[PDB]
């Protein structure tokens, strides 16, 4: 795992090493992370112009390891050329099913709701990133929790909770989108921070913590 | 039910992906798409192969359990040893069955026991007695002079050694013995035929070569071990079991057995001029009498199985064979069995 | 039966009942999709459902 | 092997303690005792290998699984008990036994290295110990019964 | 085994009649088709695996168990029963083996 | 060949028109195959006096006349095995071999199995070997993602 | 060799403790231990640099003089042009970091600009430098394909790249480029029988050339283009080896003639009941396809042909002889051995 950074005017390399890690002595292996040529952070950017992609400046981005990756060579081989692809791989890529994103939002708790779909060319989508966490939420708290067919205990009782709108029904909704959104590891916390009501309808929304 | 190979499953699977659409058509190798089904026509394929692998197993089994003629487990390896006392005995004096032989060499810890009793007479200098090996299978053909120690107290025994090598000792009958078996059995139904001796004869598990020797108003039997000796405990036996085939009218007897021995001289030219030392020819004479030892009664010395035998090296090792001495194949005696004497090998 | 999902609304906005198959864990695996009446404005709650 | 009343009175209160040890009790109390005046001879006979008449036995092998197994399997059927279903060789496995067979040579270990000791005291000298541990624990391979290790 | 049963209840399993291509039910059709065609072959290897049905490559394995060996252009009807019947021979009395004239006539 | 011997039949084995509608080969020799390929060649190897295992797949292509049907890919097997071969050998002893494998000639090494495994499967006698080839291949693309990476960290 | 910043600022605190008397405080906080601080830091990079370039230099330095070139990684660029409705009556800004989206549907690059342009007050089209976001092979695109951009305006009509991107980039290992340079090392030996085959091969509608070679001459024959060899690659070929050819030794090239071998052969089976046309059909299938892979100057030995077909099923055959083969066939390096008629009798 990895915190984001960015180059500000006249930074010197030693002063982000202290800042974060503690001991300015760190930078050393943190410059092989970012993968940077000796002028490691630049001021200018027609001098970055150099040679583009071995240097950062002034308003660059930079990957900053927990200590704990920070002495791991594979980290740091990893770190030196994906860069952006960073936050790809560590959140994962999959095939995307949510091809009718007007749709699946007209059926939620009945089947068949989603579907392969093509982007590109003569290649099924994928998804990536923050998406590839809106899909999979999505989809899994529109699922019943015993459902799939392997590792059950999965999904939510949305189906079951459909009841006479009373406040303690409401809360009991609440609680169940919370659980359900907590489950999987990748997520600190969920808080509500809406619930509203419009006679037979419910409407709500959910502020989640997904880790850096 | 027949084999489909991965690429044959694989393109009538996008064959068929692609009626009705023409947004797919992209398989190079990063696509996940071509990924996905490379797999699934795997795990097909795999699916085909141990389906037909099964089959073959159940054919197997159907034939095992309908006759049943289950397949030979592994065999005991045994022999004799030779007792030998610091004078002649004063008593008659006895060993137990289940008395222990053991080598002392540290390559060959295997143990040896016996089965059956014996008194050695008084006066007597040696004995001759059975022993049979605990382990069983390639671990039990130890070379000669192995077992060194009786692993007793021997106050009265000096030293054991064996003269013969252990050949019985063989590993689980593989599919093509037990199809070479069955297809003897099922032409041994009926009785009163010499194919049918041969397996009457060949039912105990023991014996390995068997030759029977007809004439006018007799037939006689000719068998033995993988060693290469008849005992009167395996007479016997084929004796009692073999009275489901026996012909009615007409006599029948068990014995017969004769080492015939040659001396084969042999000359090979190897393709790598350097490495031509005695340590290969070590090596190469001791497959030759490998070879020629596993020869049984039924089976007849032939120059190119000989030949092929011993060219089961390389090619480009070895360029050229030729024999010095000998020119034609030999007819062995239906009594007598061809066995390796004195063996030389030389370069040239 | 003929209908399905989409045909779940055809006959539910117009008014008639019909019971929606669900693949698993709910009891029968079937379940009703609304209560809806035969009269014709369903903007009326107290009337059309 | 052990069970006993148990309660103070005064406080009220009973109970009934019972404690065991797991298989050692059989080896431990097995006591290979010495017999000092049998002659055992035979009218002009006489066994070739010696040690015999006497209660003498050899066990050998070249590697403690072979030594351990000749141990074990010499004393263990007749050690009978009241079992309705049975014997201590069906609820001890005592398998997958292996050492130092390559640096060990041949063995001529006694039964009576130990004068009328226990099988544990002649069950230490084939183990010689620390170069093997031996102990005994449950069979997770097969649950339900008990292994020698 | 039935792929459009026992799966994801969200993957949609026929196809959509709003617009002409649909991908998804191109491929779960493919897999269907794919995986259906191999349990054909699995049922279909009933008849393989009995002597009494075995055909082409099976009934030689057969016939090589039983060691009767397949004469050229052979049909496996009258295979079949010649296995049978020199599996059931009947040979060692004269009668018998004048009968057995029958195989070399 | 520094720590412990080899089997006889594996050290005689290694030292010696169709179309795929998927694959091409070329038969390049991987720089650690060339250098590993002249030791078993000659005898400074040590070897056992005798052989188990008969269910290895060497047996299996030994047993089926593919030496003389096709001898072309008879070859392919042996390049195969040998790049296999030695693979093994750089990780569980002399690590000084290290450096002088690269990815390249590790991938084409699939390009040669599929190659060669379209072929076996015209004739169902060489099932046996099909079966064991096809989980190698698997094999492989594993070490080709980690090599680079392995390289880096030893 | 490299040293920290512990000993470089440990021997600056010596050395002024011995040179100066003035200053004795060195708390964290004084101007001097921070000025001295200062100079260990920037030392401490000089040292780090030095490293870089020395393991830059053992790397490849040395290899660079010898012609060959290293890649780096380096994002695929090119250029870019941009056109208006209009001329222009500001100077328009174009900020670092704009993107320049692709038209194309099933093209999912995309491309950034590093660099800060200003327009001209009535400059009708500019062009500029954009770097791609991808590094590899797959920032490469058709010419024709970038036509979008993110930071639109009214006055921008379109765009478009002329030349297309050649500058991607893809960099291997360090066994790949030494592999590479190992490659023309070799290639430059010259006057032995392994150069003298490279050398051979190297021209096209060269393959399984045999070399043979004596004191008196060297004989060079070649069965390359569909088993056969031509007049005018002879001549061809001849020219091209005058540079590998040892000086003052003869060098001599012809042809490749073939031995067709006559055989009827004869096969005793164990059990006869398994014989049938199909059996010795592919017998003489094996024999024809064994006796037809033979090497260049092989001799036919009567041996290898005994083992090889008697290896097809060592319980099916039990003798075999060869009623026209009287010894092994001893063939001049030139001659091939081929099939020419084969029979095989059944007994």
């Amino acid at each position: 795992r990895f915190k984001k950074h960015v180059v500000q005017h006249e930074e010197t390399m030693q002063a982000i090493a202290q800042r974060y890690y503690g001991d300015v002595s760190y930078w050393i292996d943190l410059v092989e992370h970012n993968n940077l040529k000796y002028p490691y952070l630049v001021e200018t950017d027609e001098e970055k112009m150099k040679d583009p992609e071995r240097l950062a400046s002034t308003g660059d981005t930079l990957i900053i390891p927990i200590e704990s990756d920070l002495t791991d060579v594979s980290a740091k081989e990893i770190n030196s050329r994906d860069k952006d692809v960073l936050v790809e791989l560590a959140l994962g890529r999959d095939l995307n099913i949510t091809a009718d994103e007007k749709y699946f939002n007209e059926h939620g708790t009945s089947d068949n709701i989603l579907a392969f779909s093509t982007n590109g060319n003569g290649d099924l989508d994928t998804v990536k990133g923050i998406d590839n966490m809106k899909q999979q939420l999505q989809a899994r708290l529109l699922t019943p929790r015993g459902s799939l067919m392997l590792h059950p205990n999965y999904g939510s009782d949305l189906h079951n909770l459909f009841g006479l709108n009373i406040p303690e029904q409401a809360t009991l909704i609440e609680m169940e989108v919370l659980r359900t959104l907590t489950s999987d590891n990748r997520v600190k916390s969920a808080n509500l921070i809406d619930w509203k009501i419009q006679g037979n309808v419910y409407s709500g929304q959910f502020s989640v913590e997904i880790k850096s | 039910m027949k084999t489909r190979k991965l690429t044959n499953i694989l393109s009538k699977l996008i064959d068929k992906t692609m009626a009705g659409t023409s947004k797919i058509t992209d398989f190079t190798p990063g696509s996940a798409s071509r990924s996905l089904l490379e797999a699934v026509s795997l795990e097909i394929e795999q699916f085909y192969i141990l389906t037909k692998e099964n089959i073959d197993w159940g054919i197997q089994e159907g034939i095992i359990e309908a006759f049943d003629f289950q397949k030979r487990q592994s065999k005991r390896a045994y022999g004799d040893v030779t007792i030998q006392f610091y004078q002649p005995l004063d008593m008659r004096m006895y060993i137990p069955a289940g008395t222990t032989f053991t080598s002392t060499r540290q390559e060959y810890p295997q143990q040896f026991e016996t089965l059956v009793d014996y008194y050695a007479e008084p006066d007597s200098t040696e004995i001759v007695v059975e022993v049979y090996c605990k382990e069983t299978g390639v671990a039990g053909n130890v070379p000669e002079g192995t077992i060194n120690t009786i692993a007793s107290g021997s106050s009265l025994i000096r030293s054991v050694n064996n003269e013969y090598s252990f050949n019985t000792g063989t590993k689980e009958e593989s599919q093509e013995d037990f199809k070479r078996r069955f297809h003897s059995f099922v032409e041994s139904r009926g009785r009163a035929t010499n194919k049918s001796v041969r397996y009457g004869a060949l039912q105990i598990p023991d014996v390995e070569g068997v030759y029977v020797y007809e004439e006018t108003g007799h037939i006689t039997v000719f068998a033995h071990d993988r060693n290469g000796n008849l005992s009167d405990t395996l007479k016997e036996d084929i004796i009692d079991a073999l009275q489901d085939y026996r012909p009615s009218g007409i006599m029948l007897d068990v014995t017969g057995v004769e080492k015939e021995e040659v001396n084969v001289s042999a000359t090979v030219t190897i393709s790598n001029k350097s490495r031509i030392g005695d340590t290969l020819q070590k090596h190469i004479e001791s497959v030759i009498r490998s070879y020629l030892n596993n020869l049984k009664t039924s089976d007849d010395l032939i120059i190119t199985d000989l030949i092929q035998a011993i060219m089961n090296i390389d090619d480009v090792l070895i360029y050229d064979v030729s024999f010095d001495n000998l020119d034609e194949n030999i007819i062995v005696p239906p009594q007598g069995i061809i066995r390796a004497g004195e063996i030389k090998v030389e370069l040239k | 039966q003929i209908y399905e999902s989409i045909d779940l609304d055809e006959l539910n906005e117009n008014g008639i009942i019909s019971i929606e198959f669900v693949r698993n864990r709910t009891n029968t695996f079937f379940r009703i999709v609304d209560d809806v009446t035969t009269f014709n404005d369903k903007s009326d709650p107290v009337k059309a459902e | 092997s052990q069970v006993s009343k148990v309660g103070s009175y005064g406080n009220d209160q009973t109970q009934f303690r019972i404690t065991g040890q797991s298989f050692v009790k059989p080896f431990m109390k097995f006591g290979l005792g010495v017999i000092q005046e049998v002659q055992a001879v035979l009218p002009e006979v006489g066994w070739l290998i010696d040690g015999d008449g006497d209660n003498e036995v050899k066990f050998t092998g070249s590697s403690a699984h072979e030594v351990m197994t000749g141990i074990i399997r010499r004393f263990i059927p007749y050690m009978k008990y009241n079992y309705t279903e049975n014997t201590i060789d069906n609820y001890l496995d005592y398998d997958d036994l292996s050492s130092w067979d390559e640096f060990e040579k041949l063995t001529e270990v006694s039964a009576f290295t130990n004068f009328d000791g226990s099988l544990k005291q002649l069950m230490d000298m084939v183990t010689a110990r620390p170069f093997n541990e031996l102990f005994f624990k449950n069979s997770e391979k097969t649950p339900g019964k008990a292994q020698l290790v | 085994a039935n792929f459009l049963k026992n799966l994801h209840p969200l993957l949609r399993r026929d196809r959509n009649k709003k617009d002409n291509q649909d991908p998804n039910f191109a491929l779960i059709d493919a897999l269907n088709e794919e995986m259906n065609q191999v349990e054909k072959d699995a049922i279909e290897s009933k008849l393989q695996s009995s002597l009494k049905t075995s055909t082409s490559e099976y009934l030689d394995k057969f016939g090589d168990w039983f060691g009767v060996y397949r004469k050229t252009d052979e049909k496996d009807d009258v295979y079949r029963a010649r296995i049978i019947k020199y599996l059931l021979l009947k040979r060692g009395t004269n009668n018998a083996i004048i009968d057995a004239i029958k195989d070399y006539l | 060949n520094n720590f412990i011997p080899q089997p006889q039949g594996l050290l005689r084995f290694l030292n010696t028109s169709f179309v795929s509608k998927f694959y091409t080969p070329q038969l390049q020799l991987s720089e650690l195959a060339k250098k590993v390929l002249t030791n078993i060649k000659t005898d400074d190897i040590p070897v056992l006096e005798r052989e188990f295992n008969d269910n290895t797949i060497i047996h299996k292509a030994n047993d089926t006349l593919l030496k003389v049907q096709a001898p072309r890919m008879y070859m392919i097997l042996q390049s195969i095995v040998l790049e296999a071969y030695a693979i093994v050998n750089c990780f569980v002893e002399n690590p000084s071999s290290l450096k002088y494998l690269t990815e390249e000639d590790v991938s084409i090494t699939r390009e040669n199995l599929n190659y060669v495994a379209d072929y076996l499967g015209n004739y169902d006698d060489y099932n046996s070997v099909v079966l064991d080839l096809r989980d190698l291949d698997l094999c492989f693309s594993a070490i080709e993602l980690q090599l680079p990476l392995i390289k880096k960290e030893a």
